[PDB]
């Protein structure tokens, strides 16, 4: 699995792969690794599927409750901490999760919080998580600029997942992209890695060693 | 473990704390501030187990902030540290112990003296001129033992921490990505933004 | 079912009076007389054995009780209430002191513990106060000899001599005249016998009186030899004959 | 059912007053007067003993003045036994704070906590309140000499001079008359004693009927000294001032 | 006299009466009428629903407890909800644990015991609702009448609620006739409606008014409301 | 174990205990709060039944719930302490979980919620306290002032007063406070407040305590002297005529 | 004294009936159900002119598709709203759908008789019934637009239009005559406004009354003062005709 | 992993002619790392001294607990706790945590204010009392101290001589223990006066 999220001029880019494996068995090539918390917040799934899926869908509920009570949109800082604090309550029981809580609020701007089952909660600009993280970080770090366009940004994220899907045996299937803006997130499609690899190869000239 | 150093000079306490957060195979962040202001004249740095570290520090801050308001007063650094020690000493025989080591640097407005307290995860508190947690002391204490003087200026302290950080960067195996340094004195707590090269 | 009486049964009346405490003190007033006299080298506590029938065996009912080897108690009021207060006092002497410090508590502190038990019966939910007043006499290394009175409210006070119960007013008066700070224990036993004689209606002898002293250490009542730090209990109940011998020197 | 026997100790009267508290304050007004006077260099606590006699051991006695700490003491007006219950919880709180912070507990913190306990008996639980009023005399590094007072309601306030118990109106009037902000302890002693002497319900103010304490910072030392006067010392100070 | 002996259910009067329970029985008497009657194949519940104004719905009186049992209520509705819930649970436990359908006689026994607990302890209050329970178990068709005192009785037909006595008489008369309506659901229902229409006075039973429920041989407890009761007026 | 229903409905639909709690408030010293364009001022009268107090220590009538929100009240002093302590804890708990200090409405809704709970829970009596909570939301500049009462009801006010004689001074504010030109200055806001208290306190300098709360955690308690300067200037816009 | 869950000789629970009396002293609230939405309007009733009227919350959102109005001891409703909101969100979590309006209502009404002093049956701690009534209105796919009146007795009825509060007997009478199966949202808003106007002591303006509606398309929305002023104006004119 | 060997340290108490002595080293370390050279292990509640060796967090906790308990004792009893009595209090306090003990080795030294008899006692971590008439040793260099004491000790020494004895017992025992040293302190206790002397010793 490879999931990433990065902050820039026009919001946040969230890109993830969609493979799930049980040992060497590829259980699914169509896993949804971005949990649509609500129309303004996104969370990435890494670690235990149920754990992430369950607690982030729960997070969505706690976020809706807050807004009903306070009549104001929940900040990413507060939404992340709800999950982070819950996860810390169960510390040692065995939950497994590495997730990015992404949002763009008026008060904070584009915000990403890395939250894991160890109880760590970190605010940052770029985060990759999963078995393929190292591969994604290579592409990201060398091409990331704060002034990227929403088109190039979407491309960088998509390419980073591809770098990982190629090399990491546990990542692949397809890439799911999302752009997070203040008025909410906009989904930028599901791209099959089979077809995306070849396109990128011919247009970019990369992956020279692969014959095709 | 992260790097946490503190040095009490004549009129202030300087805490230097590493900037990296490493999770497994990758360095996740290179700008982490491992410190919480407990009161306007008391700062605590911390190092330890992943989530426990911040959870503990934020719990202490909340508790000290509450006292200040109920009482309209700022506890002495010695009082804050004793409170911190008792909390750590409680968890040691708890269901799941906090594994956090802290350094508390505070300026006592009443005695008019800066003070540094070192307390490990077990609740072992000791007041010192300089201190550290984990392996940090292993490389730096020889330097501190040699060059330290009680009447040092803030600049002399900073120069010494720099030497300490240089030895750490030369012989210590992990890249801790530099340190964030903070000074605690009569005027409060300020972050020295000039340490990457001084 | 269940003790749903979680509210106080003793509450303040408009005049600031604690009704149940005043009524308990009245119960104490109708009880047999008991007194205690403190001498230079001892204390004597005494009371009359108001046997409620001649078929009863008066010896099987002790009104003067040992709380610790150096502390004794006597009362005036409701006997059963005193009996349970004695059990609780003997026990607390152990739980709050001997099992912690390895020594028996000093008189004032044991007194303070009984008093607390009585105060709580004055405020806790669903109980009425104890209808007894106690005179506790004892000795301890650092304070010497002492005599204390504890009332249904839980208030306690130290005395040189005092009397409680039926004729306590007259008796407290006889005691004020006879008492001075140079009395040896035999003299206090004497004055105790005299004071009691006036409160006692009928037969006055060693089978109708109960007296005990807190005096010198009694090694013959220890039960073992060999350890020199513990020299024996200072509490000793006078036997039927020991009282008679003193009544003849009236 | 059991509702039948419940006096309902925590209800408001139609006028918004707490019945039991008002009745407890009435009980208190019958207790010997306790006076506290705060000076620039110490505090004085004086109290008149209730229910005495020629036979009571005054030497081994304490029914009005109790040490809560080496720097804090209280004077009690009301039911002695209720007072001892509270006094002991105060003694423990003082030690809990010392253990936690390694500093002696500031006076107001101890006072507030005690009052909060009294207040509790006022709003929930169904138990009668404590029929006690306290005068707290204490010292700390933040405010120096302090004197506070708390009553059954759980309200507490601070004073330069105050009294609790019987004849408060009279005593307060006399205090407010002869009290001066720059008083010295030796002078406060006299005033406290003078005041009791003029408000006593009994014949003459004699030593055997008093308890007296002062908290002074003797200039030839540093630690604050709490002195609980012994019988003969009360007799001595009673002569110098002029009551014989 | 009374305010001395009617403040709690835990107090017996000098004549041995339980006034709180008797007052509970009164709430039932001010509730809308409901009839129950059965043959040897089906059991029907017919109930006149009541409204508050002419701008509101008509409060439901029939509750399904399981596929083979249900009841009609009269009195405090919140209480019927509490007791039908219990019945639903008890029915469920029988199926889950023993793979057995709870017998009506047993349901009645269970209801009685639940009601009794509320009449012997202080602080509580009796239930203030009556229930007609019909069902079809291993021994056939059943109709039971439950009263808050804990008394549950098995009957051929009955009715409870205001003016219940009318239908109670019609049924008591028509017994020989309805006890034989085997294999003909609609007839039984019609007898139930005829019965219930003897306790009317205010208005005539309309399509927003009537509620019927039937259970039997090859009929799982089913509730007919409004639209589907048209053919029975 | 004690759970007797102390607050219950009586025949006419009233809950006496709550109504009697209000009566306790009616007996407490008066508290007033009025808001300016960029400030809120809280004024309180000092209980004058007894005098010879040590002003340094005595529990102040206005209490900081956090660096930016204060609460004053009228009623049972002892009860106020319970509410104030709960408020202060919730204030720190909010900073810890939401990473932002409480808004004034939030803090109010909390205190009021506590008050209401004590009106329908067994074994407890309502708080004989009404509060005035004022301050500024984080990073905002619009002043806030709310009032809560024993029933747990709460709402915001341009100016409001509670406690003894509040009916009277409420009348003063109703025809001296204009929402078109709310006291555009700390100085004029304070004056209006004192004016209102002067109509009740009866010529007393030390008898009035004023607390001024401005944006961004700037809260100050005017000194005995700073206020006297106001009473004086006030006895002028009354004596010149 | 006499217990809190005691029945009267008529078979009515004393505390519930008295509860109903406290509700008769509260501001009027009216809800009208059409086939384009349900309108909820309430009388603000400030106790003095220094009160900032916008802080009077008597109409609250329960969920996007459910809103409610209150009348009586309004503070009592806070815990009720908390429950209703949590029930709806919780239902969404467990079932990935919107909770039916009847269900939301029923859940709220289950709280009602959960009062008493150790009432042998279950654990009901609340020393007394609620002293507020609620009008719950919303929309769900199976039964469309619905308006419910939830009382402290635990019983709730569905209504085409309903008024609660001080001017209820009068207001309900008007509603009885003006409601018909074909009202429009705009007509409903007008009626609510008219009837509130009638029973209110003060003269109705946009600052002492509040309207709201719930529609399938936009959900529950509280009408801001400007939208209502226009509607009030539109009323002055429609009435001033004949 | 051995809580009694993490921080290091030793305490020894000896009795003399109308006096007692209790001494300790000043090291606090973390395994091999010396951390503080100012960690005193001898505390006193009135005229009763208590030295405690072992895990430093417990040493600190116990001092705080005994201060608490002796403070309350003084208030209730209106007199300062005696050595014999305190000894019983320590023992009962340690055994209260029988199955989750404090990893310490307490040592009590003092003189009874009424009888004047010198007193010292030692305890294991669960409270067993060792009331010796000669000496008590505790710490990571307890074997060494036993060796030193068994040879160096002789009964009834005067304050001035006991000092030398206890000091040498301590000093040489510490120099053969890796986890002890870095300074030392000796208290010579008499009925009326108590003298505290810091010793000069190697700092390795
Ligand atoms: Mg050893
Ligand atoms: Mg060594
Ligand atoms: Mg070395």
């Amino acid at each position: 699995t490879t999931t990433l999220a990065f902050r820039f001029q026009g919001g946040i880019i969230v890109a993830v792969d969609s493979r799930a494996t049980a040992g060497n068995w590829v259980a699914s090539q169509t896993v949804k690794r971005v949990i649509e918390i609500n129309p303004f917040l996104l969370g990435t799934m890494a670690g235990g599927a149920a754990d992430c899926q369950f607690w982030e869908t729960w997070l969505g509920s706690q976020c809706r409750l807050h807004e009903l009570r306070e009549k104001e949109r929940i900040s990413v800082a507060a939404a992340s901490k709800i999950l982070s604090n819950l996860v810390y309550q169960y510390k040692g029981a065995g939950l497994s999760m590495g997730t990015m809580i992404c949002g763009y609020t008026r008060k904070e701007g584009p915000t990403i919080y890395y939250v894991d089952s160890d109880g760590t909660r970190l605010k940052g600009d770029i985060f990759c998580v999963g078995s393929g993280q190292t591969f994604a970080y290579g592409v990201l770090d060398s091409n990331y600029k704060w002034d990227l366009s929403v088109e190039d940004a979407l491309y960088l994220g998509k390419r980073s997942i591809l770098a990982a899907a190629h090399r990491d045996a546990y990542s692949g299937g397809s890439v799911n992209l999302y752009h997070v803006t203040e008025d909410g997130w906009i989904y930028h499609g599901n791209h099959d890695v089979g077809e995306l690899f070849w396109k990128v190869k011919e247009e970019e000239g990369s992956f020279n060693n692969v014959i095709g | 473990m992260d790097i946490i150093l503190g040095i009490r000079v004549q009129d202030s306490v300087i805490l230097a704390s590493s900037k990296a957060v490493t999770r497994g195979i990758s360095v996740l962040k290179d700008s982490d501030d491992k410190t919480r202001q407990l009161s306007p004249h008391t700062l605590m740095s911390f190092a330890g187990e992943a989530g426990d570290t911040v959870q503990f520090a934020e719990y202490i801050q909340a508790n000290i902030q509450l006292y200040s308001i109920r009482e309209d007063y700022e506890l002495s650094p010695q009082a804050v540290s004793s409170f911190v020690r008792q909390e750590l000493a409680k968890s040691i025989r708890s269901r799941r112990p906090y594994q956090v080591n802290v350094l508390i640097g505070g300026y006592d407005k009443k005695k008019n003296k800066p003070e540094l307290y070192q307390i490990d995860y077990l609740g072992t508190k000791v007041e010192l001129p300089y201190g550290a947690h984990g392996y940090s002391g292993f490389y730096t204490f020889s330097l501190l033992d040699h060059h330290y003087r009680p009447d040092m200026t803030t600049e002399e302290g900073l120069d010494l921490l720099k030497l300490c950080v240089q030895e750490l960067e030369k012989r210590m195996p992990m890249d801790f990505k530099g340190v964030i340094v903070k000074i605690v004195d009569k005027d409060g707590i300020r972050q020295v933004d000039d340490f990457q090269a001084q | 079912m269940t003790d749903r009486y979680s509210f106080s049964l003793t509450t303040f009346s408009p005049s600031g009076k604690l009704g149940q405490i005043d009524y308990a003190l009245t119960a104490v007033k109708q009880g047999v007389t008991s007194l205690g006299i403190k001498a230079t080298n001892g204390v004597v506590i005494a009371t009359e054995k108001k046997s409620s029938s001649p078929l009863a065996m008066s010896e099987t009912l002790s009104k003067v009780s040992l709380l610790t080897p150096d502390i004794g108690a006597v009362y005036s009021g409701m006997g059963p209430d005193y009996r349970v207060l004695v059990d609780k006092s003997r026990k607390v002497a152990h739980t709050s002191y001997k099992r912690i410090y390895g020594e028996y508590p000093p008189t004032k502190l044991l007194v303070s513990e009984v008093a607390k038990i009585m105060q709580e019966a004055t405020q806790s939910g669903g109980v009425r106060p104890f209808g007894v007043s106690l005179l506790i006499a004892g000795h301890d290394e650092f304070n010497g000899f002492s005599l204390y009175q504890v009332d249904p409210s839980g208030s306690y006070f130290p005395w040189k001599a005092t009397a409680i119960g039926k004729g306590s007013v007259a008796a407290k008066t006889f005691l004020e005249k006879r008492w001075n700070d140079e009395l040896e224990l035999e003299d206090a036993i004497h004055i105790a016998l005299l004071t009691l004689k006036e409160s006692v209606e009928g037969e006055f002898n060693g089978d109708t009186i109960e007296l005990a002293i807190i005096g010198d250490e009694n090694p013959d009542l220890l039960g073992y030899t060999g350890i020199p730090t513990d020299k024996g209990p200072r509490f000793r109940k006078l036997t039927s004959q020991e009282i008679n011998d003193r009544l003849e020197a009236l | 059912g059991s509702r039948r026997y419940d006096s309902r100790t925590t209800i408001f009267s139609p006028e918004g007053r707490l019945y039991q508290v008002e009745y407890a304050l009435e009980s208190i007004s019958h207790a010997g007067t306790a006076i506290g006077i705060m000076a620039s260099d110490g505090i004085v606590l004086a109290a008149e003993r209730k229910v005495t006699s020629t036979l009571l051991e005054q030497d081994t006695s304490t029914e009005k003045l109790y040490k809560l700490n080496d720097k804090i003491a209280v004077a009690v007006a009301g039911l002695t036994a209720d007072a001892e219950i509270l006094i002991n919880t105060a003694r423990i709180h003082a030690q809990n704070y010392l253990k936690t912070y390694n500093e002696d507990i500031p006076v107001e913190i101890l006072v507030r906590r005690l009052s909060d306990i009294k207040q509790g008996y006022t709003q929930h639980g169904g138990l009668r309140p404590f029929g006690v009023s306290f005068i707290y005399a204490g010292y700390d590094d933040r405010y120096g000499y302090q004197l506070y007072t708390s009553n059954p309601s759980g309200n507490y306030t601070g004073w330069k001079a105050i009294s609790v118990g019987a004849n408060t109106s009279a005593a307060q009037t006399l205090l407010q008359m002869d009290y001066k902000d720059d008083m010295k302890v030796d002078d406060a002693i006299e005033l406290a004693l003078k005041t009791l002497s003029k408000t006593t319900d009994s014949s003459a103010l004699t030593y055997d009927r008093l308890e007296f304490a002062t908290i002074r910072k003797g200039a030839n030392d540093g630690e604050v000294y709490q002195k609980i006067f012994k019988p003969q010392e009360i007799k001595d100070i009673l002569v110098k001032t002029g009551i014989t | 006299f009374r305010n001395n002996y009617d403040g709690d259910t835990v107090t017996f009067s000098p004549t041995g009466r339980l006034f709180q329970v008797e007052y509970a029985l009164e709430a039932i008497k001010q509730g809308s009428v409901t009839v129950g009657l059965r043959s040897n194949t089906h059991a029907v519940l017919v109930a006149l629903k009541r409204n508050a104004d002419e701008l509101s719905s008509y409060q439901k009186k029939i509750i399904k407890c399981d596929e083979h049992m249900g009841l009609s209520l009269a009195g405090l509705a919140p209480d019927a909800r509490v007791l039908s819930n219990y019945l639903r649970q008890q029915c469920n436990y029988s199926s889950l644990v023993f793979n057995r359908k709870l017998a009506v006689e047993r349901a009645g026994h269970l209801l009685c015991d639940k009601a009794q607990k509320n009449t012997q302890s202080y602080g509580g209050r009796p239930y203030g609702v009556g229930l007609l329970i019909i069902g079809y178990d291993k021994s056939g068709a059943h109709l039971l009448e439950f009263q808050p005192s804990g008394n549950v009785t098995e009957l051929y037909g009955t009715a409870i609620g205001a003016r219940s006595q009318g239908a109670k008489t019609y049924l008591e008369r028509t017994l020989d006739t309805f006890i034989k309506i085997d294999g003909n659901p609609d007839e039984l229902i019609k007898a139930g409606v005829e019965a219930i229409s003897q306790s009317l006075r205010d208005e005539s039973l309309t399509v927003d008014n009537l509620s019927i429920a039937i259970v039997g041989k090859d009929t799982p407890f089913t509730i007919y409301d409004g639209e589907a009761v048209a053919k029975y007026i | 174990g004690y759970d007797r229903a102390l607050s219950i409905f009586s025949p006419d639909g009233h809950i006496f205990q709550v109504e009697y709690a209000l009566e306790a408030v009616k007996r407490g010293t008066c508290a007033v709060g009025v808001k300016g364009k960029n400030c809120v001022v809280l004024g309180c009268e000092r209980r004058s039944t007894l005098k010879l107090q040590d002003t340094r220590i005595t529990p102040s009538k206005v209490s900081k719930i956090d660096s930016h929100v204060v609460l004053s009240f009228s009623g049972l002093n002892a009860d106020s302490r319970i509410l104030i302590e709960k408020a202060r804890v919730e204030a720190q708990s909010h900073r810890l979980t939401l990473e932002d200090p409480v808004t004034v409405e939030y803090l109010t809704r909390y205190v009021a919620g506590v008050q209401q709970r004590y009106t329908q829970s067994g074994g407890v009596r309502p708080f004989g306290v009404s509060t005035l909570i004022a301050g500024f939301d984080p990073r905002d500049d619009e002043p806030k002032l709310y009032q809560t009462e024993p029933s747990g009801i709460y709402s915001s006010w341009s100016a409001q007063t509670i406690g003894r004689n509040s009916k009277t001074v409420r009348e003063f504010l109703e025809k001296n406070y204009d929402r078109k030109e709310p006291p555009a200055t700390v100085e004029e806001c304070v004056k209006l407040t004192v004016r209102s208290l002067l109509e009740v306190v009866q010529t007393g300098a030390k008898n009035i305590e004023i607390t001024v709360v401005k944006p961004d955690s700037d809260i100050v308690a005017l000194s005995s002297e700073e206020i006297n300067q106001y009473v004086t200037q006030i006895e002028q816009e009354k004596q010149e005529q | 004294d006499r217990g809190v869950s005691t029945f009267s000789p008529e078979g009515r629970l004393f505390q519930v009936e008295y509860s109903l009396e406290a509700i008769k002293l509260g501001s009027t609230a009216i809800g009208i159900a059409t086939k384009e939405g349900v309108v909820l309007g309430v009388e603000k009733r400030a106790t003095s002119p220094l009160l900032e009227s916008d802080s009077i919350e008597k109409i609250v959102e329960i969920d996007r598709h459910i809103g409610c109005a209150m009348s009586g001891l309004t503070a009592d409703a806070r815990s009720m709203i908390e429950h209703a909101r949590t029930a709806a969100v919780t239902h969404n979590l467990y079932y990935d759908e919107d909770i039916n309006v009847e269900s939301l209502t029923q859940s709220v009404c289950d709280l009602a008789l959960r009062f008493g002093e150790g009432a042998s049956g279950e654990e009901r701690l609340m020393s007394r019934p609620f002293g507020v009534a609620l009008l719950i209105a919303g929309h769900d796919a199976d039964d469309g637009y619905q308006l419910f009146h939830a009382e402290p007795s635990g019983t709730f009825y569905r209504y085409n239009a309903k008024a609660i509060g001080s001017g209820s007997e009068g207001a309900q009478a008007e509603l009885l005559n003006e409601w018909h199966s074909s009202l429009t949202l705009k007509e409903a808003e007008l009626l609510v406004l008219k009837i509130l106007k009638q029973v209110m002591e003060e003269k109705l303006d946009e600052n002492n009354a509040q309207l709201s509606c719930i529609t399938k398309q936009d959900g529950f929305k509280i009408y801001d003062n400007e939208k209502t002023a226009e509607l009030i104006k539109e009323l002055k004119e429609k009435e001033a005709a004949e | 992993s051995d809580p009694s060997s993490i921080n290091g340290g030793i305490v020894v108490a000896m009795t003399g002619k109308d006096c007692v002595a209790i001494a300790c080293d000043l090291r606090l370390g973390s395994q091999s790392l010396g951390v503080s050279n100012k960690f005193e292990k001898i505390f006193h509640y009135g005229h009763v001294f208590l030295g405690i060796t072992g895990l430093a967090t417990d040493v600190t906790t116990l001092n705080e607990m005994f201060r608490y308990k002796t403070n309350l004792y003084k208030l209730k009893e209106e007199r300062a706790i005696e050595p014999e009595t305190f000894t019983q209090l320590v023992s009962s306090s340690l055994y209260e945590r029988r199955f989750g003990p404090y990893f310490v080795g307490p040592v009590v030294a003092g003189i009874n204010s009424k009888s004047g008899k010198p007193f010292i006692a030692g305890f294991d971590l669960i409270g067993c009392i060792d009331e010796a008439k000669d000496f008590i040793v505790s710490g990571t260099a307890s074997d060494q101290l036993f060796g030193m004491c068994e040879s160096l000790y002789e009964p009834n020494l005067e304050p001035e001589d006991l000092f030398e004895t206890i000091s040498q017992a301590l000093l040489n025992a510490a120099d053969r223990d890796a986890l002890s040293g870095w300074g030392a302190v000796v208290y010579i206790i008499k009925k009326d006066e108590v003298v505290k002397r810091y010793l000069k010793m190697r700092q390795d």
